[PDB]
């Protein structure tokens, strides 16, 4: 087994990725070539890519092929290709392996300018767009906006030219649902990559200062259950301590970090003073619990503490509050888990272990002692216990570290790690047992690396140097080892490392190239041929590469200042090592303060980019195969190993006053300096920008810039004021001068507001370094937005500030909903392609308010579609079994008719080229011949008989009426004859309790007719069939007395189907009623019985059908039992199609397409005709539901409003606010499918 | 998937499109039995809870 090979490839091929596939062969000498290729699966017919690779001693017999699955060459369509063949071919071997492929190619980083918004705002949003390579993707992209109820609200799509996709600013709808909105971003057409982002809509106001609540621990244990200690601090958003606030503490019980409202406390309800930015608080939890509650002990308290805090600035009008939503009471305060720990042993080599001590609130505990018990087995269960080591955690990471110089014979380590904080008992000291296992080589042949498990990350462009040692019985064969370096899923480097004459192997002296800067991975391997048997030997390791960007875009305010004045002209210099695009944004730090529990837009961007790593853990594995799998690789080899045993499991091991501005995109040709004026808002502004280059994305260092002034005013105007109400409006002026001085603010307001002050004032002096409360009492007369200035005319001159009051109507905000399903084909019956909604006015409108109105159209999708079709046997059913006696002519032709109509569905002339096209004229001819034949059998009295002299048959006449009901779709039968036949059949045989009892016809021709359950009340069958025939005739011969006889027969058939009898009767009766009243209550009750009798395969039904009479017996050929089965199922199908219950019909159609009982039925005419009728009606209803509707909505008197091009793609137009006060008429073209549209009307009372 | 199970329709009403499961944000149009008319907003809508 000398001649061997490895081909190694990513565990999954990403669609359109450039994938680097590397081959090594062993024991060849003659220079030879191979091709590596990617081919369609399973057929291997289509080569997606191929690469010729020459292999020689010159190459040390190693090469790679670079191969890419171009997205358009995949067949696509309904079914994505799941799997693909990787192939190798050479003079010496060929093998192919089924790779999975995945379309998750690239990243979609949604950036919204802010984390939260109010109503009456617009969310400026853009997306950064990258391949699996960090290059700009340049892919057209769609944003999907989703409301807090999960309704899709808009799709907007943009062409990427840059890797930056500046979407249109999404105006918040004229009535938003409150809470967390969602945006989902997808590349169009051909990738699964799905970005997601959120924002909350709330009636917020910008907080004036941050309040920070700072518990010592997010838990309370034995130490703190007696008493806990908790700091509070506050700072104005210009980063200065809040000088004075009245602090009120509001403790509560808690039980759930997620959500609860457990009993709020009423004891130790401390009111206290914050000074110089800080208040210190303590809580004797034991005292408070024992005093207030029926709880009295921590044993009763595997639970949580709630606290809310509110603080009032002691000399001003701004007051702010915050909470801690839970501090965990638990006897075990910590939890423990391993980090970066392989669980795979390198025997004799030192085995380091790192273990993290974590809070019950998922946070790092910091400094804690730990001891590690260890037990080892080397060979033949020879068992030895090691001395228990002890350590302490790192004070920041909470990570304790250990190392064991395990025996060179060690085969497994089982070790128990327990927290060693002496103050906790062992039942409360977080403790865990683990097992670590040797590489389990077959030939005692191993590969180890000297990697010192470095806690510090590698520094870009340094020469890494890792020493590697194979050990084996056959080391003098090995001669070299190979290595692979993995970044994301991709083999970015490969090579080989020769044995020195020293019997020492070249180390991995390599630069950590810039493509490695996301934490990367290394795998090393060799094949040794052994005595005669080859073994693949391999090992792998994790390599953290310190997160340095490629661009390293450095951006700084060149006029560096501690704080700028409001409106200060500033020069912001952006410098880059190379030509780069940049996106810039500015957001007020107070907006991050708005969100109770904030987060930044692009935190953790790099760990998100690292999600593309297919491997997991620190490296190693139970085997060569497991080493490759956990490295995220796979391999083809003849060296007696394969990946296939191992599952694709999801491995989870742990390793002017704007609110925002500067929202801009620019080219930085290596350097550009942009000057602009800051806003008038005296706050710290968090300025951020993102460089985008071929090297990849780099989020710049965030710039925080303070806007500050020695003196200013701010006013606590709420988000909105109730109209027509006198209000108290509070503010405070802040003095940062060294000294006090006389200040006044002269307010000035529009006449839409009145105030008792009627503004020049006393001009109070604020003392230095202090704030003075200012309050005005005002009533707003008028709704909407109203301007009010304030001039802080103070020292030697004026000052200016401007604000807009928002005024909301009194009483209640109220709403109504109305809507319809538009139905231009009457799929539900009533054609409903037009509707109108009046300008309705409520009985108690708040007199000056105006009704807001919002229309909301919604598409309705077809869902699943089934390609149930006839074979080329349709041609045999045209030429079908010889016309002649027994009315073998009727048996031949009536299928010709039904085939006619099936083909008339249309597909089977446009597309049928796969098969021989049925000649239109030939089909027509055969149709005509059958029409003449069927006429020939008509009775003179417009009855029918098979025998010329036979009796009238009401049954066969109804069958005639059905068929002749079908024919009219292309060739009408002379309706006079039909009407005469109907009159004969009803007038002769309409009994008044049941109807159409069959005349003394000698027999039913068993293949032409069928066997109903004649043992009981065959009048039920006869009534059903006659009804159905009449239904098919009536549209061509509408007659009032025929209508009446229909009513009678339907009534009898219903009332006599209340007992279930046999399910064939129930199904055919249900179908008859489905032709009648689709919606009668007892009709529906029969349907609910039938749907109970339906057998199903699979919990979600894959197939649904009905059996009776022990038809569960096997039958190799169609028979009368299968005839009954197929008939009753076809009637249930037709009933369900009358219900248009496609989600119910689909598994019935799939069942019917099986042709279980192959040939079907008895192969009777009846079963065949009902089956084809059902298939045609299904394909019809399917193409009816295909949505296409240009719904144009307009006012009655006023103009058009909107014109939704409702399509399977554009299936959901955005909500439109109905501005104008008029009746609304909604309309559509004939179009196709179904849709529904709703207007909501919003009003005040 | 924690969607919505089928709601019981009001008296004399029925579901146009009876299913085992309805999607989040999906609305189900009720309709009234043969003798009856719908009055009010004939759509229920599946909430995320
Ligand atoms: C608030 O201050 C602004 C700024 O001065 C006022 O707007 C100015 O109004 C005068 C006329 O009175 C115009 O000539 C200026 O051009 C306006 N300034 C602009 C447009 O920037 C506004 O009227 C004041 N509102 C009050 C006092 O209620």
């Amino acid at each position: 087994q000398e001649q061997t090979y490895v081909i190694s490839a990513p565990k999954i091929f990403r669609v359109g990725a450039s994938e680097n596939i590397v081959i090594q062969v062993y024991g060849y000498t003659e220079a030879f070539d191979a091709t590596i290729s990617i081919k369609s699966y399973p057929d291997k017919k289509f080569s997606y890519s191929s690469g010729h690779v020459h292999l020689s001693s010159e190459n040390k017999f190693q090469n790679s092929a670079i191969l890419t699955i171009q997205p358009k060459q995949l067949p696509g369509g309904q079914n994505p290709v799941s799997y693909v063949y990787l192939e190798v071919v050479s003079k010496h071997f060929s093998k192919s392996k089924r790779m999975p492929i995945t379309y998750d190619n690239g990243f979609l980083f949604i950036h919204t300018d802010k984390p939260v918004y109010t109503p009456d705002q617009s969310v400026k949003v853009r997306v950064y767009s990258l391949n699996d390579d960090l290059k700009p993707a340049k892919r057209e992209t769609v944003l999907t906006f989703i409301d807090p109820e999960g309704s899709e609200v808009d799709m907007v799509e943009e062409i990427d030219h840059i890797g930056i996709i500046s979407f249109p600013d999404f105006k918040i709808p004229s009535n938003p649902r409150y809470g967390m909105w969602t945006i989902k971003a997808k590349y169009k057409e051909d990738f699964s990559t799905t970005g997601t982002a959120y924002f909350e809509v709330k009636e917020y106001v910008l907080p004036h200062f941050s309040v920070s609540i700072e518990p010592e621990y997010n838990f309370i244990g034995y130490k703190n259950f007696k008493n806990f200690e908790i700091t509070i601090k506050a700072r104005y958003f210009y980063n200065k301590v809040v000088t004075e606030a009245d602090v009120y503490i509001t403790f509560g019980i808690r039980e759930d970090l997620k959500d609860d409202q457990k009993e709020m406390m009423q004891t130790a309800m401390q009111n206290t003073m914050l000074i110089n930015g800080i208040a210190q608080v303590t809580f004797d939890s034991e005292t408070a619990v024992k005093e207030l509650s029926y709880y009295s002990l921590e044993d009763l308290n595997n639970k949580y503490l709630y606290i809310a805090v509110t603080v009032i600035e002691s000399t001003g009008g701004f007051s702010e509050e915050a909470e801690i939503p839970g501090i965990k009471y638990v006897l075990s305060p910590y939890k423990l888990n391993l980090v970066a720990t392989p669980l795979f042993l390198k025997p004799g080599i030192p085995y380091p272990i790192k273990v993290q001590v974590k809070d019950s609130l998922d946070q790092l505990v910091g400094g804690v002692p730990v001891t590690l018990n260890a037990q080892t087995i080397d060979v033949n269960q020879e068992t030895s216990d090691l001395d228990p080591s002890k350590s302490v955690t790192r004070v920041d990471d909470g990570v304790a570290s250990f190392v064991l110089n395990l025996p060179s014979g060690v085969t497994v380590l089982e070790f128990n790690v327990k927290t060693d904080a002496p103050d906790l008992p062992e039942e409360n000291q977080a403790r865990e047992g683990y097992r670590a296992i040797a590489y389990s080589s077959l030939s005692q042949s191993y590969l180890y690396i000297d990697w010192t498990d470095n806690h510090k990350a590698l520094l870009v462009g340094e020469h890494l140097n890792i020493i590697v040692t194979p050990k084996s019985p056959y080391i003098d064969k090995i001669t070299h080892y190979n290595y692979l370096i993995l970044s994301k899923g991709k083999i970015i480097h490969f090579g080989t490392r020769e044995k020195f004459s020293d019997a020492s192997y070249q180390s991995i002296n390599i630069p950590v190239t810039q493509n490695m800067v996301p934490s990367s991975r290394l795998l090393v391997y060799y094949i040794v041929t052994g005595e005669q048997t080859a073994e693949l030997v391999s090992d792998s390791v994790w390599l953290n590469i310190e997160e340095k960007c490629g661009n390293q875009l450095q951006v700084h305010l060149s006029p560096d200042a501690d704080a700028y004045s409001p409106g200060q002209t500033v020069s912001l210099n952006m410098a880059t090592g190379m030509d780069s695009w940049v996106a810039l944004a500015a957001v007020d730090s107070a907006v991050y303060g708005v969100q109770r529990g904030a987060k930044k837009p692009l935190e953790r961007v790099f760990q998100f980019l690292e999600k593309s790593d297919l491997g997991c853990g620190a490296g190693g594995g139970l085997n060569n195969a497991n080493v490759f799998h956990l490295a995220g690789l796979t391999f083809l080899t003849n060296a007696n190993a394969d990946d296939s045993q191992e599952n694709d499991e999801p491995c989870k091991e742990i390793l002017y006053f704007p609110e925002s501005w500067l929202w801009e995109v620019h080219l930085v040709p290596r350097r550009k300096q942009l000057q602009f004026a800051l806003p008038d808002s005296l706050t710290t502004w968090e300025i951020q920008g993102v460089g985008i280059s071929n090297t990849g994305i780099c989020v710049a260092d965030t710039v925080k810039a303070k806007v500050f002034k020695d003196v200013f005013l701010e006013m606590n105007i709420p988000y909105s004021v109730v109209r027509g109400e006198q209000i108290q409006l509070k503010g405070t002026v802040y003095n940062y001068r060294t000294s006090g001085m006389q200040f006044c603010v002269k307010m000035s307001a529009v006449e839409g507001i009145c105030t008792s002050e009627s503004p020049k004032c006393v001009r109070q002096k604020v003392e230095g370094s202090s704030s003075h409360l200012v309050t005005f009492t005002v009533l707003p007369l008028e709704i909407g937005l109203h301007n009010i200035n304030f001039s802080l005319e103070t020292w030697f001159g004026k000052e200016i500030l401007v604000k807009t009051l928002r005024v909301v109507p009194e009483g209640v905000k109220r709403e109504s909903y109305s809507g319809v399903t538009l139905d231009p084909r009457g799929i539900y019956g009533t054609i409903s392609r037009r509707k109108e909604f009046p300008y309705r006015i409520p009985l108690d409108l708040v007199p000056k308010t105006e009704i807001k109105r919002i229309l909301s159209v919604k598409g309705l999708l077809v869902g699943e579609i089934l390609s149930a079709v006839l074979s080329q046997e349709g041609i045999n059913i045209l030429t079908h079994l010889p016309k002649g006696s027994a009315e073998a002519e009727l048996m031949s032709v009536v299928p010709v008719f039904y085939v006619f109509h099936y083909l008339e569905t249309g597909n089977h002339w446009n597309i049928f080229h796969s098969d021989p096209l049925i000649e239109k004229q030939k089909l027509k001819k055969k149709l005509k011949e059958g029409m003449l034949s069927i006429m020939s059998y008509r009775n003179a009295d417009y009855s029918y008989s098979v025998w010329k002299g036979g009796s009238a048959s009401t049954w066969l006449t109804a069958f005639a009426l059905r068929v002749l009901g079908q024919v009219n779709k292309y060739v009408e039968q002379n309706q006079n004859s039909i009407c005469n036949s109907l009159l004969w059949l009803v007038e002769n045989y309409q009994l008044d309790n049941g109807s159409f009892k069959e005349n003394s016809q000698y027999q039913p021709i068993k293949l032409q007719g069928t066997l109903p359950v004649e043992a009981r009340e065959n009048s039920l069958y006869l009534t059903a069939f006659t009804v159905i025939g009449i239904r098919k005739a009536f549209d061509i011969c509408p007659l009032v007395k025929i209508d009446t006889a229909l009513i009678k027969a339907d009534n009898f058939l219903l009332e006599n189907t209340l007992p279930a009898q046999s399910t064939f009767t129930l199904a055919i009766s249900a179908y008859a009623l489905s032709l009648g009243d689709k919606t009668h209550p007892q009709f529906r009750s029969i349907v609910s019985a039938l749907k109970r009798e339906a057998l199903v395969k699979g919990n979600p039904p894959i197939y649904r059908f009905w059996k009776d009479n022990l038809q569960h017996k096997d039958s190799s050929v169609p028979n009368t039992g299968t005839a009954r089965m197929v008939e009753t199922t076809a009637y249930a199908l037709l009933t369900s199609l009358n219900l248009k219950d496609i989600n119910y019909v689909n598994p019935v159609i799939k069942w019917l397409s099986e042709e279980q009982r192959y040939g079907g039925g008895f192969y009777s005419t009846q079963d065949t005709i009902n089956a084809i009728e059902g298939l045609t009606e299904y394909s019809l209803l399917v193409k009816q539901l295909r949505l296409s509707m240009d719904i144009d909505v307009s006012y009655k008197h006023k103009g058009a409003l909107h014109n939704y091009k409702m399509t399977d793609k554009n299936f959901l137009g955005r909500p439109v606010e109905v501005l104008l006060n008029d009746d609304l008429i909604v309309s559509t073209g004939f179009g196709s499918g179904l849709a529904t549209v709703h207007v909501t009307t919003v009003v005040h009372k | 998937d924690s969607g919505c199970p089928q709601p019981v329709p009001p008296e004399n009403g029925f579901i146009r499109n009876e299913k085992q499961l309805y999607l989040v944000g999906e609305d189900v149009e009720i309709s009234c039995l043969t003798g009856f008319e719908t009055v009010g907003y004939q759509y229920f809508r599946c909430l995320p809870d």
